[PDB]
């Protein structure tokens, strides 16, 4: 069961290929696409080698790199250009959606700042027309751009079956912090980390969580509230991650209370201490969770890349991401009386504000009704 | 029905002769 | 000299790492074509509601340690925890209207944790440990024993032997919530079971021998 993966314009494009750059920087296949001798099992995200990708000017700058072996602004500029090669692209998707085997989800990778968010606009409708059976899970990134970004929003906000955050400003502020740079070509190098130790437990078979459905529906409490957050400290033993790992500095999101938590461990730690470990998380009580459901953490072993020191990566669904929401809707409230229908973007302010108006009370004791 | 003159090794003779005669036959 | 000529050369040892592995990736995909019988259809799947016996074929060299009766303790084992991979992936697959998916997570947590008590503090802790033993073997005999104090032991922790219409039925009969629930795609009939029988989990599994109480906070 193997996911496809879309990189969608500069951003997109740009982020895909240095996260292809390192998964195949750790597994032990070289830059040409031919394996090296110097376990894994590689099918998923690999076919019999070159890559499950779909990218979409970036394009020379991909074939300039020695990697050649290994294959306006507005929103509604976009949505329009994705109509006009509406076969045009979905025909490379079927020959190989069709060409895989047995196709199991949709990964995408784009920036809602301006071309690609008008033709991801385009993809969630319609991927969501054809594939009834297929996971959508997007990994956007955040921050005239307000208008780009609702938009978005809108359409991940019933098409997607999962979105995990990743917000620039958050990002720019560990830029300067822990590696004291002030540049996009270094921020990306977190967000490649961060995607691929997300996917190390499919690509390093284990015993639990054998399949993408197995680790997102342990969160996603309801399809309203699949939005989530990701934590990544290390840049010791079991309890001393989990600890750095709560600590707002390190959390990727520029009362309030959390979800549910699950934790990826790919060090040689021992499974002797990791359930004690939640249960001192439990008696110092350094999060709270919902009131009305019972809400659990969950932590996962794996394996490094031998090709390639104990880490640690944290997904999270916390309320607190509503803020994030209501900044650029209140910066939309305010280019609205400042400046042929544009009647449609009334409609993508109405069910935005549902979403938030959900946060709110999802934290509350009586979230039944 | 036992001589104890040799009891408090007995055991490590019965575990190394049968052990051997599998070693014969390999 | 014998343990020394049987790390290879009749690798019983090798034999013995494949077998835990076997079941205990690959074993997912096969479970999956289940969901969706025959005897045949299996095989050609395999070689790709309590039943499925399964064994295996053992050269002489190491048919003394992994001996007949050993065989159906493996596949004991196997038999329980494919229905919790069943009702974990049943509860899963899918994605006062609402109202049920506050029964979801209010169950799809409570298997959930159950599946982290079997694999990883008992399937994983005693096999770390068994790997560590095996290593230094030093004797025909006692290659049993070790071997033998790792199955009568993940039998125990595992609660299957005794306890069974005590304790074990509860898990089971709980068990299927996750089937009723699962076709259903009385809804307050059944947070009134649910809330019953979890609470008599609870209320029956608070005599604790020792171990049980790694799951017992939920
Ligand atoms: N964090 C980060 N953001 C990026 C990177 N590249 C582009 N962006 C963001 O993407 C936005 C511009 O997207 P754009 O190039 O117009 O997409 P296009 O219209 O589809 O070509 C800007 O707001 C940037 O913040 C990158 O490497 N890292």
């Amino acid at each position: 069961r193997e996911i496809i993966t879309l990189q969608l314009g500069q951003c997109g494009n740009q982020i895909g290929f240095e996260f292809w750059k390192q998964l195949c920087a750790e597994h032990g296949i070289s830059p040409e696409a031919i394996v090296e001798e110097f376990t894994d099992r590689k099918d998923v995200f690999f076919y019999q080698y070159i890559p499950r990708a779909v990218l979409l000017r970036v394009i020379h700058s991909i074939l300039n790199s020695p990697y050649a072996k290994l294959y306006g602004n507005n929103w509604a500029s976009g949505f329009s250009q994705g109509e006009k090669i509406h076969e045009d692209i979905f025909d490379i998707i079927d020959r190989e959606a069709d060409g895989s085997d047995s196709l199991e989800g949709f990964v995408l990778c784009h920036s809602i700042a301006g071309t690609g968010s008008g033709l991801g606009s385009y993809l969630l409708e319609r991927l969501n027309d054809r594939y009834p059976k297929k996971l959508v899970q997007t990994y956007s990134v955040f921050p005239v751009q307000p208008y780009n970004s609702l938009l978005t929003l809108k359409r991940l906000t019933q098409n997607a079956d999962c979105l995990v955050v990743l917000d620039n400003t958050a990002l720019n502020r560990i830029a300067t912090d822990r590696l004291h740079i002030q540049s996009f070509s270094q921020i990306n190098q977190l967000v490649s980390t961060i995607m691929s130790a997300s996917t190390t437990t499919l690509r390093y078979p284990g015993y639990m969580n054998n399949d993408l459905i197995g680790l997102i529906a342990s969160l996603i409490p309801t399809p309203r509230l699949h939005f989530l957050m990701t934590g990544y400290t290390p840049l010791t033993t079991v309890l001393d991650v989990m600890r750095r790992l709560l600590q707002p500095k390190n959390v990727m999101v520029s009362n309030h209370c959390y979800i549910a938590i699950l934790n990826i461990i790919q060090g040689e730690v021992d499974p002797t201490q990791v359930h004690k470990s939640l249960q001192r998380i439990r008696e110092r009580k350094l999060a709270n969770f919902i009131p009305w459901g019972p809400a659990s953490i969950q932590v996962a072993l794996s394996r490094k890349s031998p090709y390639l020191r104990v880490s640690g990566l944290m997904m999270a669904n916390h309320t607190s991401i509503s803020s994030l929401f209501e900044r650029t809707c209140r910066q939309y409230d305010k280019l609205r009386k400042r400046e042929d229908n544009f009647d449609e973007m009334d409609t993508s302010r109405e069910i935005v504000q549902q979403l938030i108006d959900e946060y709110h009370a999802a934290t509350r004791p009586d979230y039944i009704s | 029905t036992m001589v104890s003159f040799l009891k408090p090794v007995l055991k490590q003779i019965i575990m190394a002769g049968k052990s051997m005669q599998l070693l014969k036959n390999l | 000299n014998l343990m020394q000529t049987l790390k290879k050369d009749y690798r019983l040892v090798e034999y013995l790492q494949a077998m835990r592995n076997f079941f205990l990736d690959t074993m997912y995909d096969f479970y999956t074509s289940i969901f969706d019988q025959n005897v045949s259809f299996l095989n050609v799947q395999l070689q790709e509601l309590d039943g499925l016996t399964l064994s295996y074929k053992v050269p002489w060299p190491v048919d003394i340690v992994i001996s007949l009766e050993c065989q159906k303790i493996y596949n004991q084992v196997f038999l329980l925890l494919l229905q919790i991979k069943w009702a974990k992936y049943s509860l899963d697959v899918l994605l006062q209207i609402h109202r049920m998916f506050l029964l979801r997570v209010k169950l799809m947590h409570f298997v959930n944790s159950l599946h982290n008590y079997i694999m990883t503090r008992i399937l994983h802790s005693t096999g770390l440990e068994f790997q560590h033993q095996v290593e230094e073997a030093k004797d025909l005999d006692q290659l049993i024993k070790i071997h033998y104090r790792y199955l009568s032991t993940i039998h125990d922790r595992c609660l299957l032997r005794e306890k069974v219409s005590f304790v074990k039925e509860a898990i089971m009969k709980v068990l299927n919530l996750a089937l009723m629930f699962a076709d259903g795609w009385s809804i307050e009939k059944m947070e009134s079971d649910f809330k019953n029988c979890h609470m008599f989990l609870v209320t029956i599994l608070n005599k604790a021998f020792p171990h049980l109480e790694s799951l017992a906070l939920s």
